[PDB]
């Protein structure tokens, strides 16, 4: 059972340093090359660094050379990525990946779950949740939602009626505002005849700030 | 570094169709090419190595070919679980580089959006900013033009769009357009309108600040 588990992600101010770890199990770790691959939000894949089975050879991407250091502890079955002089462009989900080789050729056959690294000067903040209230101005179907605004960092999770309401739910991906804070909306379409009897509550969880907000969305 | 270019950036196909994704390298890379599949919120999965060798556990409908600078990934009979983003990757020389990705989406008939407009809440106005949200619900294809009008004045630079992935029920998209104004600017105007144009249809949903 090959398992790769990253850890050490989070928020880091520009210029600071952060150290990621990758715990490997389920295979002879000392026989395989390992790499770090990152993916910026909404962007493609970028290979970051790679290290041979015996740690005798390392290679790096052009944008990280001189700032990042990849290493491994073959007695602890752990891979490391030391990230120095971090920049906003380093914001990404970071994966550790195995190659089916003692170097890092032939692609990446096993991947970890990924850990989010957010490089920004913004401070951690829970979301302000405002209602997107319905009128009925739309026939037998009414639209309502919640504006989840000005939180940092990613991610938030949104449910409706504690998970009892799933049909018609659309939760948009976050956008980074000029303030450095994130914002998104979650919407749902419901029968307009239910607006007077059924209550609709969006449940917004922001684990980075340990904040959960429940907002009752009432017709206006 | 070697630049990898995929074509197209996105394509829409149906279950059972034959899909071909092309990947091209700026230099010769022999057969040192890998193919990956990635779905939202998940890590990529290796599909093919050495340009044509199938990875273990990958269905035989996936096949790769090509050498040098021209490579293709072929899905002979597209299945519902194949709709995802596909990447190529060269390991010919360091630094290793990926293509920009090709998104294989579900083809369906055109669908007009249901347009809703939401004024800013009284709660948000007490913060000093006003967010006006326009919702385009369940439309296809992805393309749509959204314009904000505030007292017939066309707005620009103060709105942001966000799109969901294809719905698991009807394979449509939804889009939000958020107009961000200061509280002072919001109170100085009356009519706020969201105009959505798709094909031969333009729909304008509006509200008057006060009603
Ligand atoms: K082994
Ligand atoms: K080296």
């Amino acid at each position: 059972q090959v398992q790769l588990v990253e850890s050490g992600g989070g928020v880091v101010q520009p210029g600071r340093s952060l150290r990621l770890s990758c715990a490997a199990s389920g295979f002879t770790f000392t026989s395989y090359g390992m790499s770090w691959v990152r993916q910026a939000p909404g962007k493609g894949l970028e290979w970051v660094a790679g290290i041979s089975y015996d740690a005798s050879d390392t290679e790096y991407a052009d944008s990280v050379k001189g700032r990042f250091t990849i290493s491994r502890d073959n007695s602890k079955n752990t891979l490391y990525l030391q990230m120095n002089s971090l920049r906003a462009e380093d914001t990404a989900v970071y994966y550790c990946a195995r190659s089916p080789d003692y170097i890092i050729d032939y692609g990446f056959d096993y991947w970890g779950r990924g850990t989010l690294v957010t490089v920004s000067s913004a401070s951690t903040k829970g979301p302000s949740v405002f209602p997107l209230a319905p009128s009925s101005t739309s026939g037998g179907t009414a639209a309502l939602g919640c504006l989840v605004k000005d939180y940092f960092p990613e991610p938030v999770t949104v449910s409706w009626n504690s998970g009892a309401l799933t049909s018609g739910v659309h939760t948009f991906p976050a956008v980074l505002q000029s303030s450095g804070l994130y914002s998104l909306s979650s919407v749902v379409t419901v029968p307009s005849s239910s607006l007077g009897t059924q209550t609709y509550i969006c449940n917004v969880n922001h684990k980075p700030s340990n904040t959960k907000v429940d907002k009752r969305v009432e017709p206006k | 570094a070697i630049q990898m270019t995929q074509s197209p950036s996105s394509l829409s196909a149906s279950v059972g169709d034959r899909v071909t994704i092309t990947c091209r390298a700026s230099q010769g890379i022999s057969s040192d090419l890998a193919w990956y599949q990635q779905k939202p919120g998940k890590a990529p999965k290796l599909l093919i190595y050495d340009a044509s060798s199938l990875q273990s556990g990958v269905p035989s409908r996936f096949s790769g070919s090509g050498s040098g600078t021209d490579f293709t990934l072929t899905i002979s009979s597209l299945q519902p679980e194949d709709f995802a983003t596909y990447y190529c990757q060269q390991y010919w020389w360091y630094p290793f580089t990926f293509g920009q990705g090709t998104k294989v989406e579900i083809k369906r008939t055109v669908a007009a959006p249901s347009v809703f407009i939401f004024p800013p809440s009284d709660e948000q106005l007490k913060s000093g900013t006003a967010s006006v949200v326009c919702l385009l619900n369940n439309f296809y294809p992805r393309e749509a033009k959204v314009q904000w009008k505030v007292d017939n004045a066309l707005q620009s630079g103060n709105s942001q769009e966000s799109v969901t992935e294809q719905d698991s029920k009807d394979s449509t998209y939804s889009l939000s357009s958020t107009l961000t104004l200061s509280k002072a600017d919001y109170e100085k105007h009356k009519v706020y309108a969201c105009e959505v144009t798709q094909g031969t249809t333009s729909v304008t949903k509006s509200f008057n600040r006060g009603e």
